[PDB]
């Protein structure tokens, strides 16, 4: 369906950055949604045919175009820390008042004031415990990441080198470390459950990979430490007995 | 391209007499296309503040449209309704009469 | 009342 | 002046009861009416579409009705399955006064957390191995309260499914490093979880 | 008996003289009592009909931009079409849409309208069972793809089984002395001699709601259609039509001829003579 570009989006206030998208295959109209915490889904502009159909309350700092391969670019200029949303791209076969538009997996932005706090996770395993083998006959592997800021996260599991989502779960929404401190890092946990018969076999390679998406190459980096780019930070265990 | 000539009824509101306000008519309809041009003549002469009705059609896609205004006829006075439109090279002139 | 509807041709 | 308002803004029920969601536009000058549900890290999907002068759409075990006149509309979920659980938008398609096209108008949404019935409960808590503690395999009735003590840091009750073995079980996360007897206090924990 | 309340569409393209020209009417029966025309200072949903006044202002809030998101439509239909058929964007064209439904005497629904047209021939037309399309040539057929994925239809027929009738319904009462009560026409006979030996005896119809109307002349009781010159019943400007039947008539015999009026404001057909 609708694909958009990048993914997840971490920049500085005044910077500037560009949300691709590309519609279905047909579809001539394309949309663009604005999804934050404060005013919810929003419509901000739509295209047809390269030409601007309807308007919604959008910023002139804000520009957005259609071009005759019919996918759409939305410049955010001057950015602000209120434009950190969750930006949507739609499109539709036309301007039919009874069909439907089709929703992409979206862009989500995040604008800072300083970059010095931004962090990558530290990810690690904890084995099962014995006691929940010998009383459940499963074993249950937890997964932690620690300290990371902001929470572009995406956390999975893999078994054998295979990505596994039975007896998988994962937090809703990471917990801020300390609350009372608004730049916090956060910290996300999750489960893997399987047989324990399967985790005693000590062939199986159990691997908690957190994807993390940081600091772009657009942004300037001055301090000792290294740039937290968007990287992969992992932890496994082999199991045993 | 369609193009139909427009049928021409010039004729009152109210049955005439000389002396008394009435309304002069002039109903233009089954012509294509729409842009017409109308006119009232009082003894050859353009009326001014002719009004006219709002665009329609009938079933089978042809317009109409009726175009009036006040006048007091006499038995002196010559009126007449001029029709131009795409189908007709010459501009159409029915004079009105009173028993029609 | 009127029909809301909008379908280009 | 197109608002939407969708009640309640979230609602948590057993497994396997009917549903009931709302919702209210003020401008009835609609040309559709729309339901959607949005999962996280993923769109929107389109799951119901009323017509302007229709009254009702059903697909599946979902039924939606419209009603213009009093700008409301209502969408019903009949026995309700765990998979539903998502965050259920009501979005309306009309145009606004002086300006160029029509657009849709959102709802904040209404967070739908359809809670599984554990088969078989068993309340206990394991310690794992520090390269934590966990609280598991406790009712859908027990509830988790976040820790008093920032220092120690509690998550929330979450769901995993082995399909393979038809078992579904929550379960939460406790831990701090600065013991598994003290970590949940502040929850009501059945006094019949297991400590090993 | 049966009633009807149909919306008339025209959009004419100006290239050159600015944005297309739009007038869009309602009718319930004959009587106007909507209208909306893109050339007027204020582009609204006017009221001509006094029953319709009552209506609040979120009836021609909705009203209004209904025929404007109409208009602005239909621009892009007149582009459209100018790529279908390979015509330049130099010319006028036209087009026209009209939808409807008929209500029996019950209330009931009897037939639902949606047919369009351009530059004066049928175009696409809904299907009387609702559910498909007829188109006219092959760009109507490209229309009637684009209109069947979309589900033009499944609105189509929502709307002529429900909005409708309902509100067509409510005209009929909040308008019941003038949508419901006919108006009987007020009749006489001139007479008007050609030469010395015939003459033209004309039947008068004036004054009558709604337009349909039978003029026939008797001469001596058989019908004289054949010789019987016929007007179209034409507006009288006041909501009212007028229609007129004459015969030539040999000097001496006019009183062997006799009009016959049928109409429904009459309880029993009118007999009249030249007096
Ligand atoms: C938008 O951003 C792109 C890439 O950042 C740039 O090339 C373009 O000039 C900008 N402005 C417009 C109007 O596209
Ligand atoms: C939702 O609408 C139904 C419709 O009758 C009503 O019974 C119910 O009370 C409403 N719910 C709320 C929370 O207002
Ligand atoms: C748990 O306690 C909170 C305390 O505010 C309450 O709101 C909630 O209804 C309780 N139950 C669940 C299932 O969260």
């Amino acid at each position: 369906g609708v694909t958009q570009t990048p993914k997840h989006l971490i920049t500085a206030t005044g910077q500037r950055v560009t949300l691709r998208c590309s519609p279905r295959s047909g579809d001539l109209s394309v949309y663009w949604y604005q999804q934050s915490l404060d005013q919810g889904l929003q419509f901000l502009i739509q295209y047809y045919n390269g030409e601007e159909r309807a308007k919604g309350n959008i910023l002139e700092r804000f520009s957005a175009q259609q071009f005759p391969d019919l996918h759409s670019e939305l410049n955010l200029s001057s950015l602000e820390l209120g434009d950190s949303a969750l930006y949507f791209c739609a499109s539709s076969v036309g301007l039919f008042s009874t069909d439907t538009q089709y929703f992409g997996p979206g862009t989500r932005l995040t604008v800072l004031e300083d970059l010095k706090n931004v962090f990558p996770p530290e990810v690690a395993v904890f084995e099962p415990s014995e006691a929940e083998i010998s009383h459940t006959q499963k074993a249950t592997l937890v997964c932690l990441a620690t300290g990371f800021y902001p929470d572009h996260v995406e956390l999975s599991w893999w078994v054998n080198g295979k990505e596994v989502h039975s007896g998988v779960c994962t937090d809703p929404q990471p917990l801020k470390e300390q609350p009372a401190l608004n730049d916090s890092r956060y910290a996300l946990s999750s489960r893997l459950r399987v047989s324990a018969t399967f985790w005693q076999n000590p062939r199986n390679h159990f691997r908690c990979q957190v994807q993390f998406y940081g600091l772009s190459e657009n942004d300037e980096w001055t301090q000792d430490r290294a740039k937290p780019v968007t990287q992969i930070v992992s932890a496994e265990a082999w199991g045993r007995a | 391209m369609i193009q139909r000539t427009p049928k021409i009824q010039v004729y009152s509101r109210h049955p005439a007499e000389n002396g008394k306000s009435n309304f002069l008519n002039c109903y233009v309809s089954g012509f294509h296309p729409s842009d017409i041009e109308v006119d009232l003549l009082k003894n050859g002469e353009r009326i001014e503040k002719v009004e006219h009705s709002d665009l329609s059609f009938s079933k089978d896609w042809s317009f109409y449209l009726l175009y009036y205004t006040e006048f007091t006829p006499t038995e002196k006075d010559e009126y007449a309704c001029r029709v131009n439109h795409v189908t007709l090279s010459q501009p159409k002139i029915v004079k009105w009469d009173r028993d029609m | 009342t009127r029909l809301a509807l909008i379908a280009p041709k | 002046k197109q608002e939407v308002t969708q009640i309640p803004a979230a609602l948590s029920v057993p497994e396997g009861e009917n549903l009931v969601l709302n919702c209210s536009f003020t401008d009835s000058a609609i040309y559709n009416l729309q339901w959607f549900r949005q999962d996280p890290g993923k769109g929107l999907t389109s799951l119901l579409l009323i017509q302007s002068s229709q009254r009702e759409q059903t697909s599946g075990r979902l039924n939606a009705s419209l009603d213009k006149s009093s700008g409301r509309s209502t969408l019903y979920i009949a026995a309700s399955q765990p998979g539903d659980s998502a965050t259920y938008l009501c979005a309306v398609l009309s145009p606004v006064q002086e300006t160029s096209g029509s657009r849709l108008t959102f709802g904040e949404g209404t967070q739908l957390t359809v809670n599984p019935d554990i088969q078989n409960p068993d309340p206990a808590v394991y310690q794992l191995r520090d390269s934590v503690c966990l609280f598991t395999d406790f009712d859908s009735q027990t509830n988790v309260s976040q820790s008093k003590d920032s220092d120690v840091y509690i998550t929330d009750k979450c769901v995993l499914d082995m399909r393979s073995m038809d078992f579904k079980s929550n379960s939460a996360v406790a831990w701090s490093n600065k013991a598994c007897a003290n970590a949940f206090n502040n929850s009501i924990i059945p006094e019949d979880t297991f400590f090993p | 008996g049966s009633h009807s309340m149909r919306y008339f569409h025209t959009s004419v393209s100006r290239p050159g003289r600015g944005e297309p020209r739009f007038i869009t009417v309602g009718y319930v029966d004959d009587t106007l009592f909507v209208r909306f025309d893109s050339d007027a200072a204020s582009p609204r949903e006017e009221p001509r009909a006094p029953w319709i006044e009552q209506e609040g202002p979120e009836y021609w809030d909705r009203e209004t931009q209904i025929s404007k998101a109409k208009a602005q439509t239909d621009r892009e239909d007149l582009r459209t079409l100018l790529r279908y058929y390979n015509q330049s964007e130099a010319g006028s064209h036209t087009l026209q849409n009209m939808y409807g439904c008929d209500v029996g005497p019950d209330g009931r629904l009897l037939r639902g309208y949606h047919q369009d047209a351009y530059d004066g021939k049928d175009y696409i037309a809904l299907n009387e069972d609702l559910s498909s399309w007829t188109a006219a040539d092959t760009a109507a057929q490209i229309t009637q793809r684009k209109w069947e994925a979309a589900r033009v239809a499944e609105q189509l027929r929502a709307y002529l089984e429900g909005e409708c009738v309902e509100w067509l319904r409510r005209y009929l009462e909040n308008g019941k002395e003038t949508l419901q009560r006919a108006d009987p026409p007020k009749t006489h006979v001139t007479h008007h001699p050609i030469s010395d030996h015939e003459a033209t005896l004309r039947c008068w119809a004036l004054g009558f709601y709604p337009a349909e109307i039978t003029l026939t002349w008797q001469r001596d009781g058989e019908d004289q259609t054949q010789d019987t010159e016929l007007v179209e019943t034409r507006p009288a400007g006041d909501r009212t039509f007028q229609k007129w039947a004459a015969v030539v008539v040999p000097s001496g015999e006019e009183q062997r001829y006799t009009c016959h009026v049928q109409h429904e404001g009459l309880p029993k057909p009118l007999t009249l003579r030249w007096e």
